[PDB]
RNA sequence: CCUCGUCAUUUAAAUGGUGACGCGCAUGAAUGGAAUGACGAGAUUCCCACUGUCCCUACAUGUAGACUAGCGAACCCAUUU
RNA sequence: GAGGAGGAGAAGGGUUUCUUCUCAUAAGAAGAGUGAGCCGGGUCUAAGCGAGUGUGUAGAAGCAUGAGCGAAGGAGAAACAGGUUGAUAUUCCUGUGCCUGUGCUGUCGUACGGCAACGUGUAUUAGCUUGUCGACACGAACAUCUAGACAAAGCAGAAACACCUUUUCUGUUCAAGGGGAAAAAGACCACUGAGACGGAUCAUCUGGCGACGUGGUUUUAUAUCUGUGACCAGGCCUGAGCCUGGUUUGUUGAGGAUGGUCGUCCAUGAAAAGACAACUAUAUGGCAGCACAGUCCGUACCAACCGUAUCAGGACUCCAAGGUGAAGAGCCUCUAGUGGAUGUUUUACACAUGUAAGGGAAUUCGGCAAAAUGGAUGCGUAACUUCGGGAGAAGUAUUGGUUCAAUUGUGAACUCAUUGUGACAAGGGGAAUCUGACUGUUUAGUAAAAACAUAGCUUCAUGAAGAGAGAUGAAGUGAGUUCUGCCCGGU
RNA sequence: CCUUGUUGCUGUGAAGGCUGGCGAAAGCCAGCUGGAGGCGGCAAGCCGUAUUGAUCUGCAAAUCAUUGGCGUAAGCAGGGUA
């Protein structure tokens, strides 16, 4: 047969483009600076609004992104690194932060720039501090559990735009402008509505699979659909997660 | 009634296009070019429109005479009567905290 | 104002959509349309200019904010943890 | 139409000097045997490709 | 670069080189101009708007053209037109600082 | 499948339609099951209005067609029919 | 019949355009014709393409970076009237101008005013830095201006006259550049000190972070004047020149322009070249006259384009009069443009159409085709329903001309030989069942659907990112309501 | 994907607002204002249901007539680019 549609659309010329980007998101690099927050903007493909940063290396001054925390106003000054205040909005030193903690666009490793925490609505618990190895553990919102060093920086409060899924599209035009920036195809016809040369689960004289929609994690790409490495299928209850910080 | 011709360019009713009917000595009703509107100065802090500078296009403002670009004030064009207020007062009122920091 | 019993603003799509669905849109849809209060000079004139920024007609101050709401519930609990840490 | 460049131009001046019968003396002279010139084109039966 | 330059103005391209021995008189005004056209349509001109018209050579422009006419005739200029025909010519028409001398300039040179 | 299943209603008359019944050759639950509203150039049955669809055809108009001037082809063809 | 069979541009064509001659004619031959500092190209940058260099390959492809390129409809210094040819004209000629630079001669300059909002003064280069202009979605209502269209009066010329008529028709013009109001809509400054209350919009709204009031400051059109006279109409003569007019008011009004408001969005609606202000230094700088300069390429014509053609097909745009009517609908007219295979009254069978006694689907697989209904105003409106709808449900009545009242609600009278949305335009309606929720999409050329899509619902995999779990991908079912039992033996 | 062009006439009357009445309250009933919608009837346009009409040595290697479906928008279109 021919090469199926999840293929053809990771080709390079499918891929997302960048020319209405306003920049390349993350902290600056140095040890302690005062910012200014110049402008809230929308951003064409992100529902979080971003902030414009304004913040003097050597004499000049120079600019930078963050993704917006809820309750910062334009005209806000806002400090960043070692020394900085436990006040919304402010970029500290993880060690510094207490437990039980709220936190956003959290560094894996120290000048990464922020990671982590950066979709509307969401936050990271602070759960311990490890006094001997300098590790300290948070909770990411998949329910994750992961150890960063006390070293790594972090923003004060939650991302803002959080609210958004409360309200149904009850149209087809509603879905077009939420996909019109997405690599996912929209709209998706289905692969049993297909004939056996275009996909897996095409052909025959009624609408049917005719083979398990479970596929091996090994399987050869132009045939691995449906339900990948599925573990278990189906509406019935799971079982108890295992915990360690 | 008398109709129009485009006399030059294209027909295509872009911005660049626009155009207005005139009556000519000889007694023709003729079509005649427009050329588009200009927007003047906003303050760089609040976004009003400044008073006392003219609104033209950047060819056309560049060359009237001066005084139609500026406010005699410590910033010309630039910002509002208000936006200077409010800074004068503010550079004064921050040093004097400063001075009574230093003596104390 | 207040003409119709229980559709409200969603009188606006006739019969079409389902029932349920068009009741939940509803909370939204009162809520993004309502002018709200400033923290900085007082008045009710804030209004919503686009997903998460908030915006008031008087003073020009914009704020960071939820989807439909000026301040969601997340944010008016984790404001107060906040003032207790400078204790 | 009225918009030309340069290069479409000449090329133009060219197919319209070539477009032409043989001269009427030369059917005279001893050694010429030629009746019709075949290169002659009409507007309405070819196109020049000048594009 | 290399481009196909078929919007192009300008046929030549290439920047010319010295040579060990040079053209003795160069593009020069005996090689300007061509003949002067005396026939219907030219005579107005000259009765009416005190202008000549002239075959120049292909290679010619405005400035020198001025030059050329002001060495071979004498009279003094005030403007040139030019117009490249569906024949392949170049015209120029040429109009005289002072009327009237036009036609002493045209009866002395006989294209009149 | 047997099958134009049996009983009721619609017609003068029902291999049709609707309502009931059910050991259902071989119905049936996101290979989705069941009951409605609004909307289909979607499939099907009936009633009112309306009529050359029909009983059963008649007359009249325009344009071609027949005959005449100018212009002027093709399919096909073992051919004695 | 002004959403033209009218007048023009683009893409495409390439001399098809103008004059003369000849039939050879959608035919030839011989000549002639396209003039720019101000119109467009040559400039800037979009999405994007890319020489070379690095890495790779037997050579290539590919991948990293990147000089140069990329819009005749995006950004982009400066021109308009009137004349003239057989054929060109914001390009030629006359008149009045403007932009960017250069040089001569004169003539002045090195600062002030207002409590303030800000003004007076045509002002040099250069540089940091901070900001502005270039520079921007859709939809709705309301103002103001300009084209346009009407109606009265005046004059000039036309049409019509068996009768009647101050009946009817055509005209009454003012460019760019220069100078310039009142008005309307917003900002702001000084005094003043307001509420269970005042102000204000068609609508929202607005005030001690300063209302109403009284005086000012500033931004944004247009009318009007000048533009030194051109142009038009008429009369007298004429192989040419003279003479007379071009005057007043009201109503309406964009399918063009502009202004400040309001609504919508899990959608927030380009860049750059080139400019300008403030701040800091530095100063022979401003204005008037006169003079000089501004290269190169395109410029005719199309009813002539693509379909083997002189082909009922296809093909990007601009301007647009009067009546009837809600209406650039249909029907009728003004401006401007238009047409040929010949004669014969010409049977039958056709193809486009009209009408029909009595009966009314008996016709046929099947009411297929046709008929019937039709606009506006009022009365009156069921089951069911997600409470929005169903709904123009169904069912009924009225409608012309004239002469009056009354002022938007409409009434009343008189009149006609079949009656009045008189032509043109203009729904047939109800009761049920199967099926897909809805608007949307599809087999260019035998299938428009119950098929596809869709909102919603459920499952799966991942902490890798220029993306970071309200995320990113893979499958299945098909809006909403109500339910979704049992089986892990085989694969 | 980038830059552009193209909405005329009418019906229904959501959210918000103002008056008057009723109520001890909460909030109910009238009349007016406002103008939402992949909402109705049409125009320019885009399409292709029926007559199994005309044509089938065609006007045409897919056209024509009447009749139909949508037409304030998951609508139609030129140029540049992949
Ligand atoms: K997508
Ligand atoms: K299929
Ligand atoms: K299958
Ligand atoms: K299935
Ligand atoms: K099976
Ligand atoms: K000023
Ligand atoms: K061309
Ligand atoms: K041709
Ligand atoms: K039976
Ligand atoms: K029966
Ligand atoms: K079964
Ligand atoms: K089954
Ligand atoms: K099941
Ligand atoms: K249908
Ligand atoms: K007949
Ligand atoms: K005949
Ligand atoms: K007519
Ligand atoms: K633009
Ligand atoms: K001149
Ligand atoms: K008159
Ligand atoms: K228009
Ligand atoms: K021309
Ligand atoms: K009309
Ligand atoms: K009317
Ligand atoms: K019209
Ligand atoms: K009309
Ligand atoms: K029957
Ligand atoms: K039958
Ligand atoms: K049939
Ligand atoms: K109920
Ligand atoms: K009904
Ligand atoms: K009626
Ligand atoms: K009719
Ligand atoms: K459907
Ligand atoms: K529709
Ligand atoms: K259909
Ligand atoms: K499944
Ligand atoms: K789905
Ligand atoms: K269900
Ligand atoms: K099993
Ligand atoms: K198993
Ligand atoms: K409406
Ligand atoms: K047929
Ligand atoms: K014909
Ligand atoms: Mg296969
Ligand atoms: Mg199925
Ligand atoms: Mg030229
Ligand atoms: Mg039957
Ligand atoms: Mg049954
Ligand atoms: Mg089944
Ligand atoms: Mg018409
Ligand atoms: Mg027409
Ligand atoms: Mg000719
Ligand atoms: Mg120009
Ligand atoms: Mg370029
Ligand atoms: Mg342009
Ligand atoms: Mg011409
Ligand atoms: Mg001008
Ligand atoms: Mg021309
Ligand atoms: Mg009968
Ligand atoms: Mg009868
Ligand atoms: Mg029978
Ligand atoms: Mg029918
Ligand atoms: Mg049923
Ligand atoms: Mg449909
Ligand atoms: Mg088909
Ligand atoms: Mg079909
Ligand atoms: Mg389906
Ligand atoms: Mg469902
Ligand atoms: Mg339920
Ligand atoms: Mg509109
Ligand atoms: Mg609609
Ligand atoms: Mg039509
Ligand atoms: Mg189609
Ligand atoms: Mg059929
Ligand atoms: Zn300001
Ligand atoms: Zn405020």
């Amino acid at each position: 047969g021919k090469v199926i549609r999840t293929l053809r659309l990771q080709k390079e010329h499918w891929k997302r483009k960048h020319h209405k980007s306003k920049g390349i998101v993350g902290f600056p690099t140095l040890k302690n600076c005062e910012a200014t927050v110049e402008k809230i903007v929308h951003e064409s493909g992100r529902p979080a609004p971003l902030a414009i940063i304004n913040y003097k290396k050597e004499e000049k001054n120079t600019k930078g992104l963050l993704v917006a925390i809820e309750g910062i106003y334009e005209g806000q000054k806002i400090q960043i690194g070692e020394n900085a205040s436990l006040e919304l909005g402010n970029v500290c030193p993880i060690k510094e932060i207490p437990e039980g903690s709220l936190v956003s666009m959290v560094e894996k490793k120290p000048k990464d720039g922020g990671k982590y925490v950066k979709s509307p609505g969401c936050y990271a618990t602070i759960v311990y501090h490890n006094k001997l190895t300098n590790q300290t553990t948070i909770k990411l919102p998949s329910g994750e559990r992961v150890r960063v060093t006390g070293e790594s920086r972090a923003l004060l409060g939650i991302i803002a735009g959080g609210g958004k899924d409360d309200k149904p599209l009850l149209k087809a035009v509603n879905a077009y402008y939420k996909y019109k920036t997405k690599g996912k195809p929209w709209p998706r016809v289905r692969g049993v509505a297909m004939n056996p040369v275009d996909h897996p689960h095409g052909g025959g004289n009624h609408q049917h699979v005719g083979h398990p929609t479970t596929v091996s994690r090994n399987a050869p790409v132009n045939g691995r659909v449906g339900l990948v490495a599925a573990r278990r299928t189906g509406r019935k209850k799971g079982s108890r997660k295992i915990t360690v910080n | 009634v008398e109709r129009q011709v485009v006399r030059r360019g294209s027909t295509f009713n872009t911005r660049s296009n626009k155009r207005k009917k005139v009556r000519t000595p000889g007694n023709r009703l003729v079509f005649q070019d427009v050329k588009k509107k200009g927007k003047g100065p906003k303050c760089g802090q609040c976004g009003i429109k400044l008073a006392g500078v003219k609104e033209a296009r950047p060819a056309a403002f560049s060359r009237m005479r001066k005084s139609c670009r500026k406010v005699n004030r410590i910033l010309g064009g630039v910002q509002c009567a208000k936006c200077v207020q409010e800074k004068v007062l503010d550079a004064f009122l921050n040093a004097e905290e400063k001075r009574m920091k230093e003596l104390e | 104002s207040r003409k119709t019993k229980k559709v409200g603003i969603t009188g606006k799509y006739g019969s079409r959509y389902g029932s349920s669905l068009k009741r939940r849109a509803m909370i939204c849809m009162n809520a993004q349309s309502k002018r709200y209060c400033c923290s900085f000079c007082g008045k009710t004139t804030v209004k919503r200019e686009v997903i998460g920024i908030w915006s008031c007609r008087f003073c020009g101050k914009k704020v960071s904010g939820g989807a439909y709401v000026p301040i969601t519930n997340q944010q008016v609990e984790y404001k107060q943890v906040i003032n207790r840490m400078k204790m | 139409g009225s918009i030309k460049t340069r290069r479409i131009k000449v090329q133009l001046v060219s197919a319209l000097k070539k477009n032409r019968c043989i001269p009427q003396w030369k059917r005279a002279c001893p050694g010429f045997k030629q009746q019709y010139n075949f290169t002659k084109r009409s507007w309405k039966r070819k196109t020049l490709k000048a594009c | 670069p290399k481009l196909n330059r078929h919007k192009a103005s300008r046929l030549d391209k290439k920047i010319k080189q010295k040579k060990l021995i040079e053209k003795p008189l160069g593009f020069s005004s005996l090689d300007i101009i061509k003949y002067g056209i005396g026939h219907e349509g030219a005579a107005k001109l000259i009765e009416e708007a005190g202008t000549l018209t002239f075959v120049v050579d292909q290679r010619a422009d405005k400035i020198n053209v001025k030059k050329a006419f002001e060495e071979i005739y004498g009279e003094k200029v005030k403007k040139v037109n030019i117009n490249n025909t569906m024949k392949g010519v170049k015209k120029a028409y040429i109009r005289l600082v002072e009327l009237g001398n036009a036609a002493v300039v045209a009866t002395k040179a006989g294209i009149l």
